[PDB]
């Protein structure tokens, strides 16, 4: 109810479960855009070398 | 100005009735050939029964 | 501009410009170096001769082969193969000319790699492009699908097609080509006494087996026709001028295609590899491919091997259905022909492996942009 | 009186004693021939090496699997294979001692008609008994119910059984095991350069696969990891003395066992099989074979195998109840272990299959009595 308010939601819709698969999602996006970033860095890098 | 594949479609469509007269000629020469390989094999199936 | 084909071949290199039938430089693929000891002073004698000048002075030289089995051995051999034939047999500069390269099916992976490393940057290339040479046989016959026995001078392939799409897993491989079978004929040419040892003995072999040798239709009823009366019994001139006559070896020779247990391979004959090639596709597909025969390959010259193959064939294949043999005159240069007609359409443009694709993406983009 | 287990799989005859925990004869089910010609008169040049004496002398001899696709194709050769592991293995008369023999689901009628004449025509004994391999893992792992994976060298079949009821419907069976495995890894070796082409070789190409290969539990990162750092790369050392490196191919040869389209077949993974055999079970029983895969088969001791299979099954099935994996360490054997379970009931006694039952009702009571 607490995670409800906070988001702005009502909670007759599942605001927990969705917030998590949401969050976790984004998470692992987070981790894989920095990885993808990274890669191209290190890629741009050897074109340059 | 066009490509020379485009030449040989356009001296085909210039042809009355083509497509049907090369669906005569590979039926005609098409079954010709089976005609020769069913009915000797099919005398041979009737002399072993 | 005006593209080249090179089919770098285990026995035979063929080059030629593209929109030509005829490939204008097909020249043996050997380094040679000499042995003995030289005594006029003048040099003018090279350490390495290299093409038809090795084949000219060849009493005196130690041939190499850099391709065995497919397979690039001697890396070193191979750019002189190289250099020679931009420079010296077609006379172009390499980095002004598309020029479209052959390979062999299921081949190791980092020869691919090499041989993209020194075509990007010993003869840098304004692009390349890497392809199968059982395809480009295929494209030679002007047909989509079918099945291509490739039987060059290291591997004997057999790979389906199926609407300009070759079904990778079915694709086979034998180790078993025409260098196999000149050993072999060195090997049975002992029995009349004929000694050959050298490596410039083995192009006399190879010559020999290039004239006279043929496939039998049936192997047994040939044994019984030479063994019964000297009929198939041709003589021969070496270039020292002796009259040599062989009989059996006429078709005991290519008959380790058909039967490999001659030179203790365990392995199959090239029928049972086709046939086997064609059990591993779809049943659907399997109509183009029997009706689809098309050989290739410079050990696929003897005149008895269409006959010979449609039957070995037609005896494994179901009778319900037509065997086709499609064995064009031709057919040597398939590979280099074929290559013409791809390396001269305007649809092939965008396929090419540009050097900034090289350079993004290393010399592994072979394993990616080509198949 | 003590009866025999005698497991007769594709890949290794598992025999021994009953009422005992370890089978005392393990060994493969090849039937060696030598291809090459006998120059040494005399010390027992035996036509025929079958079993362990196969495996050793194995480098002339040409090697051949009875039991192809869990389907008894030679019959002879099998023959050979119950004659060495009754007279040379155990060394027991077959006349006074029971016989407990397993089977592969789905098999023809015939095959077991076979087999039934074989065992009292010529390898008479006093009882026997036929059984499905599931049947008696799920009875070696100690439960009346639960579905089982039997991954064998041909053969991977999956099998729920509720209660003691195998239900017939719901067993599949897919064409995929550990010599489609050993066949890939030889394809795959050649891309590093080692070529592996005679039977002889399968048997080292399948001790690599014994010693190195496991189950990735991500592919796709195991694929990155491959790539990006060389530290899954092992060493192996042949019989010649020559030392191997394999890197990915530890791991994408057993990843045929989730996607088949590397060799070529449309059928999806095991854990897709398991799964549409879970949906032609009743909804009801669904829920205890979740919680009861139960594995067995040499092809499942690969050290990665249960955690990637409750994932693959977790994704696959509903997550709101139990998934559990049963991989016991002696899974390999719980086929006999199972059969050792069976042989030495006092309940067992009465579902014999006497010599007067064989000669009342022909070989054909084996339908009507087992399931
Ligand atoms: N007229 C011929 N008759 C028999 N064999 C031939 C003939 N011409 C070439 N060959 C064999 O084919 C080999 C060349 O085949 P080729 O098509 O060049 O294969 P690759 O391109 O793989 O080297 C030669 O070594 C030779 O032994
Ligand atoms: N330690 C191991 N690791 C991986 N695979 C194995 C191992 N041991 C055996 N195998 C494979 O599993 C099979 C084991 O045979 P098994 O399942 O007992 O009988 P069969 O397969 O003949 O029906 C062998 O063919 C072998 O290839
Ligand atoms: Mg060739
Ligand atoms: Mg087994």
């Amino acid at each position: 109810r607490e995670l409800a308010d906070y988001l702005c939601e009502d909670a007759q819709q599942l605001s927990l479960e969705d917030t998590f698969s949401t969050m976790k999602a984004f998470r692992d996006l987070f981790l894989r855009a920095l990885k993808e970033n990274k890669d191209r860095k290190e890629q741009a890098a050897k074109a340059e070398r | 100005k066009l490509a020379s594949a485009d030449h040989f479609y356009l001296l085909l469509l210039a042809i009355p009735c083509y497509q049907l007269r090369i669906e005569c000629m590979l039926l005609c020469e098409g079954a010709a050939a089976v005609l020769d390989m069913v009915r000797p094999k099919a005398q041979l199936v009737l002399a072993a029964c | 501009t005006t593209a080249l084909v090179c089919d770098n071949g285990s026995g035979l290199v063929k080059a030629g410009f593209a929109g030509d039938d005829a490939p204008r430089a097909v020249f043996p693929s050997i380094v040679g170096r000499p042995r003995h000891q030289g005594v006029m002073v003048g040099m003018g004698q090279k350490d390495s001769y290299v093409g038809d000048e090795a084949q000219s002075k060849r009493g005196i030289l130690t041939l190499k082969y850099p391709i065995e089995h497919g397979i690039i051995t001697n890396w070193d051999d191979m750019e002189k193969i190289w250099h020679h034939t931009f420079y010296n047999e077609l006379r172009v500069a390499p980095e002004e000319h598309p020029t479209l390269l052959t390979e062999a099916p299921l081949n190791p992976k980092a020869n691919r790699e090499k041989m993209t490393q020194i075509m990007f940057e010993t003869f840098n290339v304004p692009a390349m492009y890497v392809a199968i040479q059982a395809v480009l046989s295929l494209y030679a016959s002007g047909r989509t699908t079918g099945i291509v026995l490739d039987s060059g001078d290291g591997v004997t392939h057999n790979v389906p097609i199926y609407e300009g799409y070759a079904l990778p897993h079915a694709i086979m491989r034998l180790d078993l080509a025409g260098r196999d079978l000149t050993d072999y004929l060195m090997k049975i040419l002992t029995e009349r006494g004929y000694s050959f040892v050298t490596t410039a003995e083995r192009e006399i072999v190879r010559d020999i087996k290039e004239k006279l040798c043929y496939v039998a239709l049936d192997f047994e009823n040939e044994m019984a026709t030479a063994a019964s009366s000297s009929s198939l019994e041709k003589s021969y001139e070496l270039p020292d001028g002796q009259v040599i006559t062989i009989g059996n070896e006429r078709f005991r020779c290519p008959e380790t295609l058909f039967q490999p247990s001659f030179i203790g391979m365990e392995s199959a004959g090239i029928h049972e590899t086709t046939y086997n090639s064609i059990m591993k596709c779809d049943i659907d597909i399997r109509k183009d491919l029997y009706a689809n025969n098309v050989m290739s390959g410079g050990t696929t010259m003897y005149p008895g091997i269409a006959d010979r193959m449609q039957k070995e064939i037609t005896a494994l294949a179901p009778s319900t259905m037509k065997i086709k043999i499609i064995a064009p005159p031709e057919r040597k240069y398939s590979v280099w022909i074929g290559g013409s007609i791809l390396a001269s359409l305007s649809t092939f443009q965008q396929m090419w492996i540009t050097k900034q694709e090289y350079d993004e993406a290393g010399p592994s983009i072979v394993h990616r942009k080509c198949f």
